[PDB]
């Protein structure tokens, strides 16, 4: 699950069935250095 | 007769809504009818987080 | 070939014809700061 395959939309309220979840950064290695 | 043949509409509907539109071309899957209304918006042009 | 519009999945062996060249990076500049 990374931001690529995503977009951010809304809260965490509207949606009805929702699970929680780690989405992974693509940048945090990258960001690092 | 009009008892098999509502059995086939039956059938029809119940494919529709829970397998999605799978069973026509391949084997029914189960999915959810929320989320196969989702992919319908994404189908029409509208993203499925409406 | 930038990275934004193009992506990975799998290794370069199971592929037909493939060739070879560094796919290019836009995140480069930006990290070098
Ligand atoms: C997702 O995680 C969040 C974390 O904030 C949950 O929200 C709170 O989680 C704590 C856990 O200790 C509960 O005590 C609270 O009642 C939760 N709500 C609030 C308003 O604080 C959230 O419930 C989690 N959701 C799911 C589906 O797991
Ligand atoms: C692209 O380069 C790679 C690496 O050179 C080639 O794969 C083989 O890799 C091994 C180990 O690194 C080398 O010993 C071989 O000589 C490489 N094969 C060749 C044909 O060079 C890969 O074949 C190259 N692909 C293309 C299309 O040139
Ligand atoms: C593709 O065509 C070239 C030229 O005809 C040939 O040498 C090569 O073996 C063919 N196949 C691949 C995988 O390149």
């Amino acid at each position: 699950i990374t931001t690529d395959n995503t977009f951010v939309s809304g809260n965490c309220d509207v949606v009805i069935g929702i699970v929680n979840n780690t989405v992974y950064d693509p940048l945090q290695p990258e960001l690092d250095s | 007769t009009d008892e098999m043949i509502a059995q086939y509409t039956s059938a029809l509907l119940a494919g529709t809504i829970t397998s999605g539109w799978t069973f026509g071309a391949g084997a029914a899957l189960q999915i959810p009818f929320a989320m196969q209304m989702a992919y319908r918006f994404n189908g029409i042009g509208v993203t499925q987080n409406v």
